[PDB]
Order: structure tokens, then sequence, then C-alpha cells
RNA sequence: UAGGGAAUAGUUUAAAAAACAUCUGACUCACAUUCAGAAGAUGGAGGUUCAAUUCCUCCUUCCCUAACCA
RNA sequence: CUCGGAGCAGAACCCAACCUCCGAGCAGUACAUGCUAAGACUUCACCAGUCAAAGCGAACUACUAUACUCAAUUGAUCCAAUAACUUGACCAACGGAACAAGUUACCCUAGGGAUAACAGCGCAAUCCUAUUCUAGAGUCCAUAUCAACAAUAGGGUUUACGACCUCGAUGUUGGAUCAGGACAUCCCGAUGGUGCAGCCGCUAUUAAAGGUUCGUUUGUUCAACGAUUAAAGUCCUACGUGAUCUGAGUUCAGACCGGAGUAAUCCAGGUCGGUUUCUAUCUACUUUCAAAUUCCUCCCUGUACGAAAGGACAAGAGAAAUAAGGCCUACUUCACAAAGCGCCUUCCCCCGUAAAUGAUAUCAUCUCAACUUAGUAUACCCACACCCACCCAAGAACAGGGUUUG
RNA sequence: ACCCUAACCGUGCAAAGGUAGCAUAAUCACUUGUUCCUUAAAUAGGGACCUGUAUGAAUGGCUCCACGAGGGUUCAGCUGUCUCUUACUUUUAACCAGUGAAAUUGACCUGCCCGUGAAGAGGCGGGCAUAACACAGCAAGACGAGAAGACCCUAUGGAGCUUU
RNA sequence: AACCCCUAUACCUUCUGCAUAAUGAAUUAACUAGAAAUAACUUUGCAAGGAGAGCCAAAGCUAAGACCCCCGAAACCAGACGAGCUACCUAAGAACAGCUAAAAGAGCACACCCGUCUAUGUAGCAAAAUAGUGGGAAGAUUUAUAGGUAGAGGCGACAAACCUACCGAGCCUGGUGAUAGCUGGUUGUCCAAGAUAGAAUCUUAGUUCAACUUUAAAUUUGCCCACAGAACCCUCUAAAUCCCCUUGUAAAUUUAACUGUUAGUCCAAAGAGGAACAGCUCUUUGGACACUAGGAAAAAACCUUGUAGAGAGAGUAAAAAAUUUAACACCCAUAGUAGGCCUAAAAGCAGCCACCAAUUAAGAAAGCGUUCAAGCUCAACACCCACUACCUAAAAAAUCCCAAACAUAU
RNA sequence: ACCA
């Protein structure tokens, strides 16, 4: 947060624009053990707090009297230094984007996808699949997202 | 966790372009099915090899016959995976008390009532 | 080497209670059969069910258990649940799922015992 | 690193008192002693209890012990 | 350390953790909280625990009643007390031995790699490196240098963590000896940048052929200090190497000081003392290999370069050291000889870049364009008796040389 | 009483409140204190000072003669301890002749490199090497040999010792 | 055709798992290890009785068959035997040169006694030695002889010393085949069924019950599963389950009788702890392994695959790693004006506000710049097409790279 | 008073 406010402060044109948090301040707690213990003896000690951040999510959100083009430069300073991968969008390129994906799940000439074997337990395929596969269809793999899978 | 699968009841509602790349007719259903297992039980949940045994495929590529209807298609389902499902055909009819030791079930499905091991004259 | 520490949280060491549905629906009961056991009372007695002072759930005829949703009415002495109905929407009727037992034999019949 | 104990007037000890310090006066030529008055605290926060100086739980704080065998 | 409730464990039941939370070891009302009896539940066994129609007695006309509220609110057998009814454990290690603590380095046996200490392995939080980002510092200037917040990738040197091989033994920290390897280069070579005038620096690319001191101190690794040095590199090799050595340390039995304990004893707190076995069966290896490195002086030159102060470089010439390889004339230890402290000899390369010409892209452009430049061994060994014996600068034996000294 | 320390002041507590001495070390947080000697250089040794987590008076305290195969420091000399080894003698050795043990040993037709694997391979995978057999050396490996690990843990296994 | 070719990780034990560099084993011969009741079962006899007094009998009862190892501690106790060693003591002996000093537990130094340090030796010469160097050597000395003290003990200038070569308590015999939840052993052939929820426990290296597993018996459903049905508090509104006729199937329960298994690994999935480490630890649902075969290089746990023999037939399963990357416009620039304000000064470019006009066109200015200046680009004009693809950007360890190779025939 |  120290890292996306002072570089959109710094960055930012207060009279043409502003900024506004898309994700709240940290909630979760995270523990942490002392240096050196072993195994057991009790959970460790409430050590900081984080904010648990999905794909697909807008982390924070600019407007005013601005192009994309005057924000997409330090916006994707920025995003690159976040701990997931991220990308500056606008309201068009994230719609075309969403579009493009749509479109290439259309014209897929390829007649086997995840999801129609994945739902129809093909080749007994959900022995190596979680259930949660049923509604991610092979485009998440824990925490990534692939954009590509269709 | 790994569990029993339920299977979506629109995987089984054929189109009218699977109709065209299989040769079925959805108002004349094949009475009978020619199920083959095609794959091992080993790796498989025991509630899968339990229904390959009820349906008598415990040997490999060893067709066994089984009646088109919901009860045993039950079952088919849960192992589909594991088996080749073909319609049992009838070019000459049911086998009659004449020939019944005259058939032969040919790759094609057929269930043919006279067996000459002869070449075709014509 | 590190002197470690200990946890704080004790207790919580009960096992299950195996409490639930004894008899599913359509069953066939004798008396006296426990139908269902609970803690809170997730499934009320209807007919012909008598509840025990744990919410034991029992059949007190011999037939088949049927569950049934019902509304609900409490007795104007449940002093708790009457606030409760006093303070809904006009119009709000409160359901419950109730548990019945629909006899299976009739109570006896008349039979020939002399000719005098 | 891990356990235990302890925070009461400005001070030091009690179970909300006492002696000091302070304040006011008296005595003295003056000061001190002395005499007579007066104020002055339950570490903070969080509770319960009919009522919290012995009780919480936490924080803050200081201490005590332990930290071994290869 | 027993018992309940909640989550983990979302929907029949069940479900672990030195997992996350919260509770109980009672109170209160009764005095039919009397008797009895179908049918059932059940804490995964058992024991124990639970619910209940009908009936008998009661009670009885408006939630109560043949089974009180309440979640746990609890303890078997034996035995004891009692006329009988009935009562008795924080038996809380809570399925409960009727009643028993410490200490052992004076120790012993049985086992265990089911389990720790060494090493290996896993892992990489911690450590270390690189890159990405542009805040910031650098007078100005983000990028000569140095860097916050972060981001990505790597390494396997630390401290841990895990407990997978070895407890019918994988013994040893530091040192000696001999060193194999990495390159993340300390020095020597070649480059690029510079807040590079020069002399020195700083930073990066390339380079692992060659090298990388002696002492005082500590058992020491580490560090400090004295002298040097072209430089006194970082690492791995079972913290390389103990059937090669050492044993200061380390860590058994003896003893002392301080502390702890009633004492026996104990204390990664000090201190003094304390047995290091092995005849090599197998693998491996035993003249790779004759190309050499570095400093210094002179000189260039007080030149280039600088306002001065200062002050060099691919050359040129010497003289050394070390490392290899030999040798004995002299010296020295010695003496038909072997030696060093003495003498003699020692011979190529390396790539980072910097530049021409020149298209794709009619200019330019050193070019994963075609292209042109810097810029790619020799020496040694070598013929084959008898295989009597003798001799030898040859040699463990064998082999070799000589005998026209049998 | 600048700080340091407190002759001093207040209060409390105990049976008594550690006296005399002694203290950078058989003693050691900081610490290799500091200072004076000592060396070119000292985490050593000596003399002092600081002052004691936890020095201290027959559990003896503090000095001192003599003594000690005790532990430590040192002048001078001495020397193969070392720089840095060399030479010779005997022993051993190796060869001939005689006599003739031991531990050890699953079987062995018993290479190297990388990889793998019960996580460190002569034996597995992929490569590479490769006629056969004596003798002398060597000690890197054969987790070499020797002793059912003395460490550590476990066993309702022992034993010695001490106790409220 | 002996070898060359191809295939092939001794064995036993122990383990989650052993080619393991875990145990044991030179080899040969011989020796060397499952002992029995209760009940049940099977096969006879007799049968409301049986039995050759006793004891059983509501089909019993008699008889028979068939059944439960080996080696190993450290210890504990009883009674003997031990002081020719050694500890201490008693009686009665013996030795101690020379030199110095002269009171002598004085010095030097032999014999003699001891054992400091070094080396050697380590199945030795020796179950403690040898060589040198040492300490003492008229004394609390050393030593010959005989005798004494005895293991719950002695003796001790305490080292827990020594008491006949291992004394925290001797040795021998006996109790004694001590005991061992612990390790190691456990002997002919062939077939078959057979992998593990939990509870309690001075218990977690073990037991007992359950569970699973085996055998025999009885008689009847078992499994798979259709509707209908199983909760609110309040949803991550989960994958699922439970119940369940049909159906496809052949099991299931009960009765009798037992033992062994109750130290578990990886993989996928849902979680928990740890660091969203671990070949980590803990629950769960599956799978695999601990059982063959073929793949993934070797390879327990991934993929293919199961039922057994012979064949010099055949079809198949799984099964081989793909990828190559950063060029880029050319020109052109006058003017109100240094817009005011601010500021010592600000002139496009400190900061403040405003941002209009000239010429076809050039922002009261986007980036650099300075002395606030000046300068240098960019945005305009003119000429007139630069070619612009699409998103992109990495690497280092330690014995020695690692099959050989190959872009072309359906 | 306090054995189990
Ligand atoms: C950590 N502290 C508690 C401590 C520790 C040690 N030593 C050890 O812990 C040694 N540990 C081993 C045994 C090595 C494991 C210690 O040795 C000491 C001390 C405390 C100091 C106090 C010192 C203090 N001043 C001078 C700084 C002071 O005022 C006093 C006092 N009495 O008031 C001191 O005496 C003091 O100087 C001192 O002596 C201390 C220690 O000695
Ligand atoms: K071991
Ligand atoms: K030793
Ligand atoms: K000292
Ligand atoms: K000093
Ligand atoms: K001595
Ligand atoms: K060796
Ligand atoms: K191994
Ligand atoms: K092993
Ligand atoms: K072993
Ligand atoms: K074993
Ligand atoms: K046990
Ligand atoms: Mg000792
Ligand atoms: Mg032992
Ligand atoms: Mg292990
Ligand atoms: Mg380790
Ligand atoms: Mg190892
Ligand atoms: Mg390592
Ligand atoms: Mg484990
Ligand atoms: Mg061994
Ligand atoms: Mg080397
Ligand atoms: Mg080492
Ligand atoms: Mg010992
Ligand atoms: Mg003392
Ligand atoms: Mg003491
Ligand atoms: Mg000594
Ligand atoms: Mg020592
Ligand atoms: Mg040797
Ligand atoms: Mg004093
Ligand atoms: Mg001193
Ligand atoms: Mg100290
Ligand atoms: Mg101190
Ligand atoms: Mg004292
Ligand atoms: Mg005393
Ligand atoms: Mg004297
Ligand atoms: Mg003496
Ligand atoms: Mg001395
Ligand atoms: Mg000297
Ligand atoms: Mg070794
Ligand atoms: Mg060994
Ligand atoms: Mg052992
Ligand atoms: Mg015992
Ligand atoms: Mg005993
Ligand atoms: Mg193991
Ligand atoms: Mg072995
Ligand atoms: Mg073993
Ligand atoms: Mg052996
Ligand atoms: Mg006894
Ligand atoms: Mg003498
Ligand atoms: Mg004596
Ligand atoms: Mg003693
Ligand atoms: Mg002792
Ligand atoms: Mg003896
Ligand atoms: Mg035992
Ligand atoms: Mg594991």
């Amino acid at each position: 947060f120290e890292m996306m406010r002072l570089t959109i402060n710094r960055s930012m044109d207060p009279k043409n624009m502003f900024a506004i948090w898309r994700v709240p301040a940290p909630f979760k707690p995270i523990t942490r053990k002392s240096v050196g213990h072993r195994m057991g003896g009790g959970k460790g000690a409430i050590d900081h707090y984080v904010t648990p951040v999905k794909a697909g999510r807008l982390v924070v959100e600019m407007g005013g009297r601005c192009e994309f083009e005057e924000v997409q430069g330090f916006l994707d300073q920025v995003a690159h230094k976040l701990p997931f991968a991220a990308k500056a969008v606008s309201r068009g390129t994230l719609e075309k984007m969403r579009k493009d994906q749509e479109e290439r799940e259309r014209n897929n000439q390829n007649p086997w996808t995840f999801e129609r074997i994945a739902t129809a337990n093909m080749l007994g395929i959900r022995k190596v699949l979680s259930p949660y596969d049923l509604t991610h269809k092979g485009k998440y793999w824990g925490k990534f997202y692939m954009p590509k899978r269709v | 966790k790994f569990t029993r699968s339920r299977i979506p009841e629109k995987v089984f509602q054929a189109s009218p372009e699977d109709h065209e790349k299989y040769g079925g007719d959805p108002q004349n259903p094949h009475k009978l099915h020619i199920v083959t297992r095609i794959k091992s039980t080993r790796r498989r949940p025991y509630w899968e090899k339990d229904i390959i045994k009820m349906l008598g495929l415990e040997k490999a590529h060893t067709p066994q016959v089984h009646k088109n209807i919901p009860s045993v298609n039950a079952k088919l389902k849960v192992v589909k995976h594991l088996i080749r499902i073909k319609p049992l055909k009838l070019p000459q009819g049911l086998p009659a008390e004449e020939n019944m030791s005259n058939t032969c079930l040919k790759s094609t499905g057929e269930l043919v009532v006279q067996w000459h091991l002869k070449p075709v004259e014509q | 080497k590190k002197s470690g520490g200990s946890s704080k949280n004790l207790g919580g060491k009960s096992s299950g209670r195996r409490q639930g549905i004894k008899k599913m629906e359509g069953h066939y009961v004798h008396a006296g059969n426990i139908i269902a056991t609970q803690r809170h009372f997730r499934w009320h007695p209807g007919a012909h069910v008598g509840v025990g002072k744990n919410k034991c759930l029992y059949a007190l005829e011999e037939g088949i258990v049927r569950y049934t949703k019902e509304v609900y009415v409490p007795h104007p002495r449940n002093t708790e649940a009457v606030d409760l109905i006093t303070r809904l929407p006009k119009g709000a009727v409160l359901y419950k799922t109730f548990v019945h037992v629909v006899p299976a034999k009739p109570e006896g019949t008349f039979k020939l015992v002399a000719m005098l």
C-alpha cells in the first residue's frame, strides 16, 4: 500500500486526477513463530495483516480529466511491483479484454474443451481434478490465472 | 476430497448433429447394448470396480449384451470411461431355435444368424 | 535448542454425539422406536410422535415415518416463542419440519367368540 | 528464548492507615527540633460480583528463575 | 492428562493436531425427582451412559405430566461405616496399583538409526547474488558511483527446521601433510564506463594457465596486532584428508573455585590431569608433461599529461625471486659417492572488444546480413646378443649397461 | 555535594545484616577493562587500579621461609625443534634357504564419469575404458577390520549412592 | 561354437521402504527350535440315556483324531572357598656404597624402591613391557618368613582405592531351563482364502475388546440404486452423502471356532499446523504400494495392466518435448510579450492566476536547459510518406559435456 | 474422624 500510494500520489496530477482504493486495509491476521522454534507448541502470534486479492479484481481506481495514455505509464509501474500478476486497464481495454476471451471461446476450433471433459468426468478425469475445477474450467491453477486458457 | 461424480443430464441429450455422426434413430432406439471393457479398473475407485463386476465385464475385450433401459444405463454411466458401448444390430432378426448354433457377433455390431465361413459368391 | 511455548487451548475433546435421524422417510417403525435424536429442535413431533425430555423424537404407534412442512403455532404459555410471533409482520407465518407416524394397523377387530 | 511474581499519597511501608516530604500555623531574636492543623495514593485499560485493598484478562513496567544432555 | 459446547468437519453419522475458541467438577425447585414395563438409542469395544408407550399408584378441569429446570456439574471393583436405608477418593495420572522420592561422569544389561548429538539428504525462513522498478542521495544530473518501498530469478557457504540411510560404531574441532574442483577474480592479462587531465581510484565485461608471505597473541577456527607483498581472493571437497601424523581443544573415571541442592550429586561457567589399535585382500594410483611466471632497476623522462604540485604508457636493456628440470668445477655437509646452503637451463596462444566496407531500412549501421581487420608446435624416445659368469655411474627382486676388462 | 559517589536524609525489614582482609583472576557478564612494565608485535605473564551476577575468615582469611617429576611467565645459553634438510651406521627391509601364525572372508568373472536410488554405487541407467598373470610401493575408497555404541533415547530391565 | 550377443540390482532378517555402504553368514559334515486345556469340530458305539461306581444328560453320552518353539542379560538370594596378589596389622628377621653436612622424615649419589616425561611396542618379549629420562634412597624407608582380618564383610595417609589379571562390590556351586512387552533363530512338497475404522490401558517397542481376516454351519436377502424425504441459526448458498423400489447382479446376515494384523508410505483431492518450506507433521475421501507384468532412463507410491501352463503365432495398452526474441522519420521554426502577479530578480519552463491574438501555420509551452537570462528539442507550416511485426525480454558452483544422430519419399 |  505504501508503494501504491507514494507512487500514485507522486505521479498523479491532483488538479485533474483522482484516485480511490478498491481494496480494503489489511484485515487478515498472519501469525509467525519465534525464530528457531521447532514444530509444535501451539500456533504462533499475530505478526502482521494482509488483504487477500483474487484475479479479476480492481485494486485501485483512477479517473478525472485525463486519458488512459496519461496514467497507463505509472499505473503499469505500480502494477509491476504488486505481489501478483497485474496490469493497468481502462474502461475500454477491460471490455475488449472480455470480448476477446468470449470471442476465443466461440471460434475455438478444438472440439475438446477442459470444461466439457471435466463436467462429464470423461476419462474419469476427476480423479486428478479438484472439485473447484468444475467452475475454474482450467483457467486457474492455485493463485495463478491463465488468460490463454479457453 | 475425491468422490463419486454426478453427471449433468444434458450430457445424455443427443443433438441433431450427433445423430448424423453416429447414425442412431431417436424415434426408434436400439433394444440391446453391446458393452466392452477396454480399460482397467486398477487405479480406479472401488465403486467402479464393483459395477464392472455387476455388468459382467471383468474380462477386457469380451462383449457383453445388455438391455438399453434406464436402470442399466445408470450403471453404464458410472463406468462409461472404462467401456465401449455400441448398439446391437440384428440385420436378420433375432436368432431362432433353428439357427441358435450359427450366430456370429461381427465387429460392426451386427449379430448374423448364418455363419458359413465361405466367400460371397458375388 | 530454543525453549518453546505451549498451547493455551484446553478442552475440546468430546466425541460426536451420534445424533440425527434414525428412521428416514417411509421407514416402518414399531411403537417406542426412537425416530431421531437431536440437541436442538431440528424436527418437531407431529402425529403419534412423542418427544422425550432430551428432545428425542420417538414413535407412539406402529407404522410409516413421514416428514412434512407444517405451519408452526406455539403454545401461548411459551413466552419466548409467543414473543417472536407477536413481532412478525402481518401475513408472515412460521413453518417447521414435523415428523409423523402413519399407523399401519387398526386398534383391533371384532371376532365371534360364542354362539350361546 | 520460556515460566513466575510484583505496580498503594512525592517517599517508604500497611490493610485505604502510618511515618516522612509538602502546606498552614504555634514556640524561637531567628532557624532546627518540637507542638497543633491540613491536605495528599490502590499502574493503565477491560470485567464480574449484592460490594474489587486479597479476583480478573490484557496492555504498560520492573524484577526473579530457567535456558540442560550429546 | 477427565467431562461438555463451537470451528476445523458447509449437507446422515464418524473424524486428528504440544490445532483454534469457550466452558464444567454446580446451583435451584421439588418431596410420587414413587413403583413397574413394551419398544428403542448409544460416543465407534466393554463398562458406563440415554429415551420411553402401556400398567399400578397418585395428581387432576385449562404447558404441563407415571421420566423436574439445566450442557458438562463427574469416579468402577474390592473394602469400610451402618439395625436397615444408605454413605464414602482433586483415587484430577480423573477405567482408579491400598501404601514408595531424588541421584549416578563409578555405572551395567537389553534394544533402537522406530529417536537426539557428527556427517549426508530434504528444505531455503534466515543468509548470499543477479536482474526489474525509478523514490532518493550524488552542487545540477535516477542510472560515473550509491541506493528506499517493492518485484522477479538464482545460489546452497550460515543459523535453523525435518528425522529419510547408518546406534551387531559412518569416531575426532583446529593444526600438519598432500592438495582435486568452482569462479561469485585478491594479484598478473585483455576490455567498456567514469563526477577518467596525469598519478591513483571507482565501476563493469572477459579471463581459473600461473600465483596468492612470515611472525606476536589466543587450543582455536575467527579476529587483533608487527613486518611485508604484484597479491596476501571467496568457496566446495564426509565443517577434503586422523587404517598418514598431531590431540592444545573436545567430552569418561581424579581434583579445585564460584553457584545450585538437606544430601547423594549437578552447572555450552572457569581450572589442573588424563591409553589415538590395525602385518593392505580388492579398487585406485605410483616419471601426465620437455612451451614459465612475477617483481624490481635502468632507460624512455622529469618526457607525455598538468597552472602548478606532481607525473606515466604497447617499447628497449638488465638484474632477480619463485616454480619446473638437471648437475658437482669450486664452496659447503662431505669424500671412489650422495647432497645444498652451491651451480646450470627454462621456448606459443587465448576474444572482452575496437574499427573498415555494406544491405534489409538506395543516408547511416563493426554484421546472430553476406563480408574486411586487430585475430589464432617443435623437442625427447626409436637397432637387437648370451641371457654361464663377472663388473657397473642400472637396480628391492626382475630388468638395463659393460666385458675387444672370462 | 555538575556528573561519578554519598560523610548525610527518609522508610522498611531481619537472628545477624559480610567485619578484617583480599580482588583482571585455578576465580573472568561487559572484558582482549584500564594503566604501568614486558615484545617489533602479547586475548600470555608481572605490578597496580576499578571493585565482588556469585570474594571473605579452622566450609578458614590474608602474608611469608623452605620445599615440588605440580600449573604458568621469563633472562642467558644451548641446540636438526624449525628455516630445510642431508649424509652415514645398525635394525627392519628386499632376494635365497629352513620353519611357519592372526584378525578377516555371503559369493565374486571385484574399472572410470555423470545420473539414479533406503537420499554418498565396482554391481542400476546412459556414456567411456578394457588381452592375460607376477613383484614392489601407497593409503583416496571398499560407509575397510576390531568390540551386538561407553553418547542419546526407550525398557512398568538392573545396580551404587543420598534423603524431610 | 566355451566366451563374445541379448536379458538379469545375491540371500536371510528387518522394515513405510533394503542392490543397499542396514543384520548374519569362509566352507563342509554332523547336531540344533511348537510341549497342553477349555470349548468346538470330524468319525465310530450305545441312545432317553451314556459311561467297566464317582460324572454327565430337556439327544445326550462314551471313545478317538486334531492345538499352543529355541538361544541370550545385567541381576537377586542361600551355602561354601579365598589375604601365597593386594590393603592394613601381628611376631620375629634383613638391607641401605661412596661424597657433603654433621641435631636430620638434610642434600648429592650407587645397590634398592618407585613410575615424571618421551619414544618404542599395541595378538607385544609383556593380558601394562623395553630404552632413555626421572622421584626417593637412615626412613611415615625397602624387603624375605610365618600368622591375622572375608563379601550384608574386610581393609583403606578416600582413589569409592584394594581384597588371585573386568570389585559401586569377590569367587564358586546351588535355587536355575532365573526373568526378558527386547534383538536374533525357528528345518519336506504343492494349492487356496488373506492389508489392516476405533476404544482402554504406569499405555502408545505390549496387551485386551472392537474392526478386518480364516474355517465350518444355518437360512435370506446383500450390493447397485427412482421418486418422495432428512433445519434453522443463517451461504465458502461446495464436491457429495444418508435413505432407497426398480434393475443389473451374487452375495449377505446369523450360528459355532480361531488366530494374526492394532510402529504406514507416496500420489490426487478438501483442510489444519509450519514459512501458501520440507521426501515435514496431522485429519479426511480416493488410488497405488507393501502381489504380478509393460511404460515413465535407473525407479515401492505416477501411467498401462491383473488369475497364473506350453508355443520359434496374432491384435493391442501405456508409451519419444517443444520453443528463438528489441532498427527506424525526415525536416523545420518568426511575432504582441520578458502576458501580468509573485519574487532581489521570473524572460515558455520558481509557484500564483489567466491562457487569448499575428501570418497558410508555430502551446502565454511538453522535455532539456541557464544568470532569473540566452541556448537545444518537441508540438505547427511546407515538402511528403519513414514503414511501425505482435505481446515480449537474462544468467553462475564446486571429479568429467553427456547416447549417437537427423530439418525432405506420402 | 478422613480406611477404600
Ligand atoms: C547479566 N548480568 C546479570 C551479569 C552476569 C554476569 N555473569 C554471567 O552471567 C556469567 N554467566 C556464565 C557463568 C558464564 C554462564 C556477571 O558476572 C555480572 C552481571 C551483572 C553485573 C552488574 C554490574 C553493575 N555495574 C557495575 C555495571 C553493578 O552495578 C553491580 C552491582 N553489584 O550493583 C556489579 O557488581 C556489576 O559490576 C557486576 O559485577 C555484574 C556481574 O558481575
Ligand atoms: K550411529
Ligand atoms: K586415547
Ligand atoms: K591475566
Ligand atoms: K594488567
Ligand atoms: K610434583
Ligand atoms: K585405502
Ligand atoms: K545405502
Ligand atoms: K539401509
Ligand atoms: K551397522
Ligand atoms: K535388528
Ligand atoms: K511394551
Ligand atoms: Mg569426576
Ligand atoms: Mg549397552
Ligand atoms: Mg530414521
Ligand atoms: Mg543433521
Ligand atoms: Mg553417509
Ligand atoms: Mg550444504
Ligand atoms: Mg514421519
Ligand atoms: Mg557392520
Ligand atoms: Mg589445489
Ligand atoms: Mg572434515
Ligand atoms: Mg566406564
Ligand atoms: Mg571459599
Ligand atoms: Mg562446591
Ligand atoms: Mg602428568
Ligand atoms: Mg586437559
Ligand atoms: Mg597400511
Ligand atoms: Mg568488605
Ligand atoms: Mg595482575
Ligand atoms: Mg562472571
Ligand atoms: Mg561482576
Ligand atoms: Mg561465600
Ligand atoms: Mg562452618
Ligand atoms: Mg619448612
Ligand atoms: Mg614429594
Ligand atoms: Mg613450578
Ligand atoms: Mg635463549
Ligand atoms: Mg572411513
Ligand atoms: Mg567398520
Ligand atoms: Mg547395541
Ligand atoms: Mg523395574
Ligand atoms: Mg526385579
Ligand atoms: Mg528406517
Ligand atoms: Mg549387506
Ligand atoms: Mg540393527
Ligand atoms: Mg562380518
Ligand atoms: Mg526382592
Ligand atoms: Mg635425595
Ligand atoms: Mg597405604
Ligand atoms: Mg574423593
Ligand atoms: Mg569419584
Ligand atoms: Mg578377581
Ligand atoms: Mg519387561
Ligand atoms: Mg511424510
